[PDB]
């Protein structure tokens, strides 16, 4: 599923802002 | 009417933008507690104002990292917007100061933790409790958009909920009083309009497009643009496409579709209707926009409250020394801090 995906991936932490 | 109350709220503003408040206090005025959050340059730490026995939110920028990372203008749009504006869901800047090493902006503190805490641990928000959010993301667009502010980096770490169950927006560290288009590639992977991504210039159209991810974020518990890198995401939003859950609403889908479009002439909130494309869209039947303005609407959910200056809403994080060195960092530069 497309949410196991999500919470296997390297970004389901805090996301920093990027500039 | 609508259009007196931002008319009112305009005056108030730029009187504020013209004049802004500077050195409202001084950082041996509070104890510093305990970490809530980081960022890039530095630190929101829960404090308590010795005086008045007041917890706060100081946020805390290291004019060094800051200048280093070519971030003065930002900062210095930060600290000037977030004086000058006053709206229900926005987070109250109290204080301001500096010294010879940091920034300092002293705020409300939200006690509820970051929409991201409980949205990761829920795993998602039903219909009607993002529906509940989302309503006060449109209408602090509206007020902010109408001072002629682009904000430019929603996401639910920057979401903070009260003691109410309501959304305090926090971070104007992109926020911009910009009436043309701009350029500055900024926000978060996720969150990023295809126009940011393709270095077209912009206008505030990007914030409903983020509307848009976020929605779609609260209510799938997961973004509708995801990769391990940032370049991976990029490719995903400017492709066209988008899948939903099959439990999402037609409703639901449709105001997405709109939202989430990437032709600018098609984007919901940026048609001649503006606001009212979204206000009056079918999701949104259920929503009282007074009653949600007046905070009359009965919370999803309520956050958990073990007293003051609990932190239990909130990570853990490592404490740092607060260092102020005897010489003036970047005095010049911040000036009108
Ligand atoms: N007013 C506040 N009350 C409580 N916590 C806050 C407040 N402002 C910020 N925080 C926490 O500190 C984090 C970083 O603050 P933010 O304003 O987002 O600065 P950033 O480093 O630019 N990102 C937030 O994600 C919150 O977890
Ligand atoms: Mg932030
Ligand atoms: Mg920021």
């Amino acid at each position: 599923t497309t949410y196991a995906d999500f919470i296997a991936s390297g970004r389901t932490g805090r996301r920093a802002s990027i500039h | 009417s609508v259009k007196e109350f931002l008319a009112k709220a305009k005056e108030d503003f730029l009187k504020k933008w013209e004049t802004p408040s500077q050195n409202t206090a001084q950082l041996d005025q509070f104890d510093r507690i305990k970490t809530l959050g980081t960022g890039s340059f530095g630190r929101v730490m829960l404090v308590k104002h010795k005086e008045s026995g007041n917890h706060y939110a100081m946020k805390i920028l290291d004019k060094q990292k800051v200048v280093k990372l070519k971030q003065i203008e930002h900062t210095l749009n930060e600290k000037r917007i977030l004086q000058a504006v006053n709206f229900p869901f926005l987070v109250k800047l109290e204080f301001s100061f500096k010294d010879n090493s940091n920034l300092y902006m002293v705020m409300e503190y939200v006690a509820g933790g970051e929409m991201f805490s409980h949205l990761r641990r829920i795993g998602r928000f039903s219909e009607p409790h993002a529906r509940f959010y989302a309503a006060q993301i449109v209408l602090t667009f509206e007020y902010l958009h109408s001072l002629d502010l682009i904000y430019r980096d929603l996401k639910p770490e920057n979401l903070l909920i009260d003691q109410q169950g309501y959304i305090q927006v926090t971070d104007f560290g992109f926020a911009k009083r910009v009436k043309g288009r701009t350029w500055t590639l900024c926000g978060t992977p996720e969150y990023l309009a295809p126009e940011i991504i393709l270095s077209k210039g912009y206008n505030k159209a990007v914030d409903w497009w983020a509307l848009g991810v976020l929605i779609y974020e609260m209510a799938a518990g997961y973004p509708p643009f995801f990769a391990d890198q940032p370049i991976q995401i990029y490719e995903k939003i400017v492709s066209g496409k988008v899948r939903f859950p099959s439990h999402f609403s037609s409703d639901l889908k449709d105001l997405l579709r709109n939202l989430l479009q990437v032709d600018l002439t098609k984007r919901f909130g940026n048609l001649k209707n503006g606001v009212n494309d979204i206000k009056n869209h079918k999701w949104f039947a259920t929503t009282d926009w007074i009653a949600i303005y007046q905070r009359k609407v009965e919370a999803p959910f309520i956050p958990k409250f073990k007293g003051p200056g609990d932190t239990s809403n909130f990570d853990d994080y490592e404490e740092e020394e607060i260092r102020v060195s005897i010489n003036e960092k970047c005095g010049k530069e911040f000036t009108e801090f």
